[PDB]
Parts: structure tokens; C-alpha cells; sequence
């Protein structure tokens, strides 16, 4: 059975728990881990993890980036760099930053600058989608 | 191979930027606590 | 007696953690409060030269100091507060000072009057 | 010495004792905070290391590029914290170079740089200062990893040396291996992991590097604060013993001076 | 000692030259904290003069208090406000030095006479922070503050 | 018998010289930095 | 005191036995820095003897300078040159101790005489650093330095 | 008077930052201070003529010895004295008679020291 | 100093009133640890009295040492065989206080003249642990131990 472990650098949400399902967004498209998933190791993207406790409960945490590792013996390590529960986020401010980033996108001094800017657009769009 | 890797970035920079985008969109009070436990103070001495 | 018992107790507490005064930060909240109150009280005990003060003036000033009504003011401004507040009470409020002087004690009504006076003057000081 | 020499020395030692007591208190507060912040980072870093100890990765025995990272701080007065780390770093560097490798060094903290600036002065890939002023964050580890990757020393094997915090009175120096994706790709234990090209694995390696550096930072700062508390306590105790001895000497000298002056007066009075 | 101790009571002003300050090269070695005057009151000299003098004395005493800590921590570990106090204190310590017209032989410099208003202005500015960028040595053995600015300019040009 | 401020440098023992040097080295460094900045400002303000 | 202070001016060589050194266990407790001599001249004793004596005195004086800080701050707040000086100075302090024959009854050791050449050679070796791998307690109460090496070997067992 | 003044300033600065032992400027300051310190040592009953003292102090204070190790400064001092006392007796006589380091005397001193330093 | 150096030759005991204990409200403010006696000897005061006194002194010293740990590492760091000693030492400190008959206008209580057997039994019982379930304040300013029991009953009920 699973051995979930979902820890931010500051706080730790689950530590060697036993959950039913973990829906995680990764760089190569979202997916969902269950008891005996095939071993993998992906790198997250700004999205929202959804954990289903052993019972029917469900909880959402918005992860910004990190790494998910599904191990051979049904032990998931999901380390996010900054995992915040949805209630801590601001809807309007996310829209404001999305619009601002869309603004600065035009002043693409160099492809690296455009990359960072529209990574910002990507993350803010993920935020608004999560909060809408 | 994402675009930012086509532009020569690294996943550390991508994670930095995404974390910033998530941090500047918290309820106001939380932002204060987010200023702690975040943001570097290290300096690099050129060799 | 009433005001000086508390002032002396607080100063004694402040003298045994005055070594940390330099560090101050990176210490518990109780020590921070002790340092702050002690600094305010010491800045209060400062006096000019050849400018003695009647007992009512002294008790009013120390009462303002030791009840926390200066925990917001910056220490550099306490010497100016003391002066302005003292001139205020000496001019506007003579009945309360006379009551304290002749009576010799701080009656409950006089305590309330001092509370309101200190708050009203401190309410806008800038 | 004379009475004034003893008086000045006694006053100086009393000031020193006061200062060391205050610093012990400050270090104890910072230690409590550091332990509190170390628990979650402990679970986080252990998780981040989970993979390598679960899929046993043996470093290739045919590569010459190695990296040594040594985590410490800028602050002194912490006893044998920087000393142990630097000693083990030079031990490992000597072993690697004797095996015919090409070692570099990253120094997180001035004191490490200083201890190793006489020998190994040329192997410094880059060093970081301003450590220890404030508790380390994930931002610091991200910056260290970013400047490690940007500086194009593509290493073939790695090691990080930090003072693992055992208890308020004890700590141990560890060496946690760091791998480059060249070693992860060509590992047969890694043949089981699914959906793994050589790009996702590269992002994963970069993140794991940041993770291990952050873990080492938290452990090192906790152990350093504990050691500074202990060192200040011992220094205050030594200053107290010295103060006792000097107070005894001062009392003897004061009495002797009184007697000497009085005998001079008596002799003058009786010699008229 | 009984002789100077008794002499103290017969004097209005005293200027206690100190060896610990003459070793540092600050000349005249007058000790700023161990010297006093009777006229040193706000009603005789003025509130500006008095406040400048008391600010200088307070900053020097705070510097003395800090020197005990710097002997254990080190300068690198002080609160970023304390380093400001130490810098101001060292600038003020050097700025009190002055070249005499009779000490040309020793220093080789030229004697300066500083009018009172210029001294008050110099110290008020040094305390107010209007010179917290010039290096310390610019203030060593100069007259009015503008000479310190000029000496700093020369130091920078031949840097 | 008591202790007073600024006594470590009054004794002049080992701690006194150690403190004096720890101060002098730091302020020589900062003076060098400030002189460099002063030269830069001089050059940048000629025009 | 007036008596010893006056006697000092009537002597060629002095040898100031010290109670602190005797409390450390060193014997004879001669204080190497108070003791002096008129013939400590490169034109009388030589150049190797004179150079070795001055090197020993210099290292002992450096150690004495460090002692005050070492006592409070601990021997961890020292540079590496200072730690080397402390180690060499302690080795030299111990090596100056010697077992006398008149103290055979006291301690049960065997009295030792150390010809001048052996003394100079042993202190040369200690000063150069040839014996930095030995434990400082290998020099305590031995004759020539080779006896110190033998003692150190026995300590390993 | 010309040379000992600069030497006095250099030792005065050195004595301040001496209790420890980074940057190039202060590292070179300590180096110069130490070189001058080992320059001032001397033996017994071997006083020096004033011009010889001037030569030695000039060599030491004009950054020449900063390259050498500080344990070898005595060797330099001695050998330099022995070399000058024979080859360049004329320059020492000039310095004594005229009682100052004239421009031509300074240029000579410069070339003698530059040649000797490398040749040693 | 010759004055106390000469008087101390005659003293057969010592009592040390301390400002640091009158602050705590303990009265008489006699420093339990700094107080000394020559007849605190099992041959004079008997074995039971001597053992009780030595146990009380040891536990008070233990609490004094533990107070540093409490101040620095916080109360949580204690064991369960040390929190118990802290509690017992606080109870002992409270029980060492007493109400005086000549101070009934300062304490509102009635003065007690505790015989010796009562004192020894009370402290022996407290050390044994027979009263670990009571509150500390039940021992403050009371006479024999039975008064502490009655105070506990009166304040808990």
C-alpha cells in the first residue's frame, strides 16, 4: 500500500501516510498515482495536487514546482518547493499579475527574458485556472 | 524539452520563477510570513 | 509610593537583562519587553539642571511612563514627550494636580482622570 | 603585578565574561529556533535522498571529475565545526587526487575558504559567504545549486560534507554523495523507472542537487548554533575561574598596599 | 594621586591629556570624556554648541561600550546600526586631532586655527551623517571640515 | 570592585590588541572601498 | 623583593625556578625566559647553540603571548600557525624537563645526563618540526631525544 | 631625516594591524612592516656608519625587500653592507660628505640595490 | 581581611540572609545552601538529622543546576526523573518558609514554633515523595507538615 510523503521545505503535510490516490501535475502531463503504480520520477509544474485520504476525503494543495518519485515498493515522495493550500491564495491578485506579465511579454529583450516572462504567464495562468 | 530549456535555462531557475509567481499571490497577511523562509542572502565571491 | 513601587520593580528587572541590550533582537518577547520598558523608564528619569519638579508633576510623568503609555514612542522622543505632556497638564489640568498634591494620593477618580489625560495627549503627539 | 595592573585586568575579564554570557543566551535562542525549523527540513531532505538509497546507484569507476562541497558558516567562536569539515575535505581531496582524479571545491562559508586557502587554494570552483547571518532558506540552496550548474564544471561525481546535528551537545560530520545524470542514466536499477528520458531526469538531478544542499545547510546551521552555545558557556566558565583567581590576587595586593603605606607613615613618624 | 586630585578643585576648566589617546596618534591627546568646563552649560555657550558637545561625548561613550564586544565577536558581526556608531565615533575621534603651529617640527604639517562656528558645524555634520562615505583617515590632522573633504579628494585621486 | 565600559582596551592585554586590530583591518577595508567609490564618482561627475 | 632584586646584579648566570612550572610537573622548574647568562653570546657558545637557544626562547615567548587568549576563548580560535606554535611550545616545555639522579629516590626513574651536543640536536629537531607526529607527553622527563622517540613508540603499544 | 620619516610612518601603520596574521593592500602593508622590523635588528659592538644605515634603510623602505622572505633579511643586510663597503665606497663617501641623498645619489642607490637584489 | 578572617575563627555556625530569597516571598529569607554549621555532623546531630539535611541540600543543589537548563533549553528538555526533582525542590523551598509570631502584622497568618522532630519528619516525608500529589502552594508559609496537609485540603476543596 502507498507510503505517501508530501513535504515542503518549510512545512510537511503528509509523512509516510497511507492514502488512496494522488493526482499530481508533472511536466509531461498530469497523472494520478494509486497503490501499485509503475515506478516513475517526474518533475512538477505549477498546478494543484489532489490527495484522497484512505477514506473518501479529498484535499487540494497548489504546488509551484518540485519532484514526484513513485518508487518500486508503493512509496511516493512528492517534494514541492512551495506547496500552499488553496485557501491561502488570492484570486484577483493572480489575475492582476497575469495581465501584467502579458504586458511585459512584448518587451522581450532576449529569448531568455521572454522565457522567464512567459514562464511567469504560465504559472499565473495555472493559478487563475486553479482558483476559477 | 520545454521552451525554457531551449532558451538555456535550468529547472532551478524555472522553480524559482514559479515559486515567486505563487508567492506574490497570497492573502496579504500570509505574504509577510512568506518573506521569511524565502529569498536568498548568500553572496558569491569570484575566484 | 504607588507609581514608584512599579517603577523600581521594572527597573530592577531591566538592570539584570541590560547586558543583552546590545543584542536585544534574537531573544524572547519577555526580554524584548523588559528592554523596551527599561529604556523608556531611564529616558524618563533624565532631568534638566536647576529645573526641579513638584511631586504632582513627577508622579504624573512616572505614571504615564510605567503604565505602558510610552511603549509606542521612540526612546529619542521620550524626552520631548515628557516636556510637552508636563507643560500640557500644568496648564490645562490644575484641578487634578491640586487634588493629587493636597490629597497626597491618587484616588480612583484621579486615576481615571490621569488615564484619560495621558491617552488624549498621546492620542495625537507627533 | 601592581595594584593598577590587577585592577585593569580584573575589569577587562569581567567585561569579557558578561559578553560571553550574553552571547550564550543569544546562541541558545537561535538554536531553539533552528531546531524548530530543522525538523520539517529533516523530513524533506530525507525524502529527497530516498531515491538514491532505494535504487542503489554506484558511481562509475572510470571518471576523473569530482566535486567536493563543504558546508560551514562565516561566524567563528563555534569550536571545532569548521575545523572538522575542512579536515575531512582535505582528507577526501588527497584521497581522490591520489586515486588520480580532478577534484574541485565549493566553500559555503568564509571559514572553510580561509582554512583551505593555504593548500587547495587553486581548486576553488567558487565559494559563498554571508552564511550564518540569518537562518538558511531554500533560496540559498537554490542559489548555490544555480551557481554550481551555471559555472560549467560538469562534474562526474560529487560529495557534500556537513556537520550532521545529533544532539544539543554532539554532532557528526557526514559525506553525502552527489551524482550527475551520466551515472543515473547508465544504472541498471534505473531501468525500472518509467517515463524517463534524459531531459526529465536532468531537471530531476538539478532539483535533487538543490535539495541536498538545502538539507546540509539546515543541519549545519543547527549544529553550529549548538556548538556556539557550548563554546560560549565554556568560555564564560573559564572567565569565571580566572575572575575568582584575580579577585583573590587583588585582595592580597590591596591589603599589602595598605600595610606598606601605613608602615611608611609609621617609620617616618618614629624617625623624627 | 593626592596632588592632581587636590588641584582639580581649584580649576574652572580642565583638559585631561591622556596617554592612551596619544599612542593612537591623536594630538592634542585631550581626553574628550575626562575634560570639563564650568561654562559648558546651554545658557552660556548656546543650545547648538551644547547639544553638539553632548552628542559627541555620548557617541564616544557608546563607542567605548562597543569596543568590549568587538573584542569577542569582531567587527563583521555587529548590527548594521552599530557599525554606523563605530564609524561615526572613529571619524569624530580623528577629527578632534589638529596640527599646531608649534608642532611643525614633529608632524611636518602646517598649523591650523579653527574658528568656533566651524568646529561646531564640522561635528554637527559628522554626527548628522553628511560624511558617512568619506574614509576615516581623511579627518586625521586637519582644520575645518572642508579641509577633510579636500584631503579625501586628494586621497581618492592618488588612489 | 566593579567593571566599566571600554575596559578591555584599557588593560591593553592580548584582548586589547586583538580588538584594536580587528577594528583597524575592517575599517581599512571599508576605507579602501569608499575611496574607490569616491574616485568613480569624481570621474563620473567631471562632465 | 629588595633581596633577590639586589642579588641579581652580582651574578653571571641566573636560573629562576618557578612554582607554576613546578606545578605543571616540569622538573627542574627553571623558567626558560627569566633565566639568563653572560656567555649566551654567539662568539662563546657558537652559532648553532645560540640560534637554537634563541629559537626556543622565541617560540616559548609566542606561546606565553597566546596563553591568555587560549585560557578563555579556547584553543579553537587560533590560526594554524598559532596551533603549530602552541604544539611546538608545549613539546619544548616538556622536553626541557629532565630526570635527575638525586631524585631517583623521589620518583624511581633513572638519572640522566645530556651532553651539550645531544641537547642542541634534540632542540634543533623539535624546532624544525621533525617530531610533530609524536604526542607531547612523549618528551616528558626523558634524556636525549631518541629516548623521547622510544617513549612515543612504547605509548603506541 | 628623509628615509627614517617614511620608515617611521610605515612602522606606525604596521603596528596598528599587526596583532593578527587578506586583501592585497593590507597584506603588503604587513609585509613591508615585517621587512622593516627584521631590518632594524643588529648585533653587539658592531655600530654602523650613518651612511651605511641610510643605505640599508633605503633599500628596505623602497619596496625592494618586499620580494624576499623575512627570514633572509639579515642575510641581505649583511651581504649588501659587505658589497657596498668595498665596491661603492665612493657613493658612501658622497652621502657622508654632502649629507643628503641627492637626485644623482638616489639614482645610484636605486641601480645598486636593483642589481644586488637580483644578484643574491 | 583581618577583621572577618579573625572573627570567622570563632564562629560555630553561619546564617546568610539573601535579598534574592525575600524577592520570592520566602521568609525567613535564609539562604539554605550558603548557610553553614560546624555541628552538622552525624556524631552530634544524629544520623537521621544529618541524612535529612544532606538530602535536602543535595536536592536543592540539583534544582539550582537544573534551573540553568530550564532557562536555556526550556522546561521541555527535562526527563521524568528531573521534573520530579524540580517539583520536590520547589515544595522543599516552600516548606522551608515559616510564619513568625513577631510578624503577624506582615503575613496575616499566626506564628508557628515548629519543634525539631516535626521539622525532620516533614522534610523526610517530602524527600521520600509521600506528598508528590499536593500543590506547591500548599507548603508555603505553614508550620509542621500537617499544616501543609490541612492547607491542601482547604484550598482544593
Amino acid at each position: 500500500q502507498m507510503s505517501f510523503t508530501f513535504a515542503s521545505p518549510t512545512q510537511v503535510f503528509f509523512n509516510s501516510a497511507n492514502v488512496r490516490q494522488v493526482d499530481v501535475p508533472t511536466q509531461t502531463g498530469a497523472f494520478g498515482i494509486l497503490a501499485a503504480h509503475v515506478p516513475t520520477l517526474q518533475v512538477l509544474r505549477p498546478g494543484l495536487v489532489v490527495v484522497h485520504a484512505e477514506d473518501g476525503t479529498t484535499s487540494k494543495y497548489f504546488v509551484s514546482s518540485g519532484s514526484v518519485t513513485v518508487n518500486a515498493d508503493s512509496s511516493v515522495q512528492l517534494l514541492a518547493e512551495e506547496a500552499v493550500t488553496l485557501d491561502m491564495l488570492d484570486l484577483g491578485a493572480a489575475k492582476a499579475n497575469l495581465e501584467k506579465a502579458q504586458s511585459e511579454l512584448l518587451g522581450a529583450a532576449d529569448e531568455a527574458t521572454r522565457a522567464e516572462i512567459q514562464i511567469r504567464i504560465e504559472a499565473n495562468e495555472a493559478l487563475v485556472k486553479a482558483l476559477e | 524539452v520545454a521552451y525554457w530549456r531551449q532558451a538555456g535555462l535550468s529547472y532551478i531557475r524555472y522553480s524559482q520563477i514559479c515559486a515567486k509567481a505563487v508567492r506574490d499571490a497570497l492573502k496579504t497577511e500570509f505574504k509577510a510570513n512568506a518573506m521569511k523562509t524565502s529569498g536568498s542572502t548568500i553572496k558569491i565571491v569570484k575566484v | 509610593k504607588q507609581v514608584a513601587g512599579t517603577m523600581k520593580l521594572e527597573l530592577a528587572q531591566y538592570r539584570e537583562v541590560a547586558a543583552f541590550a546590545q543584542f536585544g533582537s534574537d531573544l524572547d518577547a519577555a526580554t524584548q519587553q523588559l528592554l523596551s520598558r527599561g529604556v523608556r523608564l531611564t529616558e524618563l528619569l533624565k532631568q534638566g539642571q536647576y529645573s526641579p519638579m513638584a511631586i504632582e508633576e513627577q508622579v504624573a510623568v512616572i505614571y504615564a511612563g510605567v503604565r505602558g503609555y510610552l511603549d509606542k514612542l521612540e526612546p529619542s522622543k521620550i524626552t520631548k514627550f515628557e516636556n510637552a505632556f508636563l507643560s500640557h497638564v500644568i496648564s490645562q489640568h490644575q484641578a487634578l494636580l491640586s487634588k493629587i498634591r493636597t490629597d497626597g494620593k491618587i484616588s480612583e477618580e484621579s486615576d481615571a482622570k490621569l488615564k484619560e489625560i495621558v491617552t488624549n495627549f498621546l492620542a495625537g503627539f507627533e | 603585578a601592581t595594584l593598577k595592573d590587577i585592577t585593569r585586568r580584573l575589569k577587562s575579564i569581567k567585561n569579557i565574561q558578561k559578553i560571553t554570557k550574553s552571547m550564550k543566551m543569544v546562541a541558545a535562542a537561535k538554536y531553539a529556533r533552528a531546531e524548530r525549523e530543522l525538523k520539517p527540513a529533516r523530513v524533506y531532505g530525507v525524502g529527497s535522498l530516498a531515491l538514491y538509497e532505494k535504487a542503489d546507484i554506484k558511481t562509475p569507476e572510470d571518471k576523473k571529475k569530482h566535486l567536493i562541497i563543504g558546508v560551514s558558516s562565516d561566524r567563528g567562536l563555534c569550536g571545532a565545526i569548521h575545523s572538522s569539515v575542512a579536515k575531512q575535505m582535505k582528507s577526501e581531496a588527497a584521497n581522490l587526487a591520489a586515486a588520480g582524479k580532478e577534484v574541485k571545491i565549493i566553500g559555503v562559508g568564509d571559514k572553510i575558504r580561509s582554512i583551505l586557502h593555504r593548500t587547495h587554494s587553486d581548486q576553488f570552483l567558487v565559494t559563498f559567504k554571508e552564511v550564518g547571518r540569518r537562518p538558511p532558506t531554500f533560496g540559498d540552496a537554490s542559489v548555490i545549486a544555480l551557481e554550481l550548474l551555471n559555472s560549467g564544471y560538469e562534474f562526474d561525481e560529487g560529495s557534500i560534507i556537513f556537520n550532521r546535528f545529533r544532539s544539543v551537545i554532539s554532532y557528526k560530520t557526514e559525506e553525502k554523495p552527489i551524482f550527475s545524470l551520466d551515472t543515473i542514466s547508465s544504472a541498471e536499477s534505473m531501468s525500472i523507472y518509467d517515463d524517463i528520458d534524459a531531459d526529465v531526469l536532468r531537471n530531476y538531478q538539478e532539483y535533487s542537487l538543490a535539495n541536498i544542499i538545502y538539507y546540509s545547510l539546515k543541519e549545519s546551521t543547527t549544529s553550529e548554533q549548538s556548538a556556539r552555545m557550548t563554546a560560549m558557556d565554556n568560555a564564560s566558565k573559564n572567565a569565571s575561574e580566572m575572575i575568582d583567581k584575580l579577585t583573590l590576587t587583588f585582595n592580597r595586593t590591596r591589603q599589602a598596599v595598605i600595610t606598606k603605606e601605613l608602615i611608611e607613615i609609621i617609620s617616618g613618624a618614629a624617625a623624627l | 594621586d593626592p596632588a592632581p586630585a587636590t588641584t582639580f578643585a581649584h580649576l574652572d576648566a580642565t583638559t585631561v591629556l591622556s596617554r592612551a589617546i596619544a599612542e593612537l596618534g591623536i594630538y592634542p591627546a585631550v581626553d574628550p570624556l575626562d575634560s570639563t568646563s564650568r561654562i559648558m552649560d546651554p545658557n552660556i555657550v548656546g543650545s547648538e554648541h551644547y547639544d553638539v558637545a553632548r552628542g559627541v561625548q555620548k557617541i564616544l561613550q557608546d563607542y567605548k561600550s562597543l569596543q568590549d564586544i568587538i573584542a569577542i565577536l569582531g567587527m563583521d558581526e555587529l548590527s548594521e546600526e552599530d557599525k554606523l556608531t563605530v564609524s561615526r565615533a572613529r571619524k569624530i575621534q580623528r577629527f578632534l586631532s589638529q596640527p599646531f603651529q608649534v608642532a611643525e617640527v614633529f608632524t611636518g604639517h602646517l598649523g591650523k586655527l579653527v574658528p568656533l562656528k566651524e568646529t561646531i558645524k564640522g561635528f554637527q555634520q559628522i554626527l548628522a551623517g553628511e560624511y558617512d562615505h568619506l574614509p576615516e583617515q581623511a579627518f586625521y590632522m586637519v582644520g575645518p571640515i572642508e579641509e577633510a573633504v579636500a584631503k579625501a579628494d586628494k586621497l581618492a585621486e592618488e588612489h | 570592585v566593579r567593571s566599566s565600559a571600554g575596559a578591555v582596551r584599557d588593560a591593553g592585554g592580548a584582548f586589547g590588541k586583538r580588538e584594536q586590530a580587528e577594528e583597524e583591518r575592517y575599517f581599512r577595508a571599508r576605507a579602501k572601498e569608499q575611496l574607490a567609490a569616491l574616485k568613480k564618482h569624481h570621474e563620473n561627475e567631471i562632465s
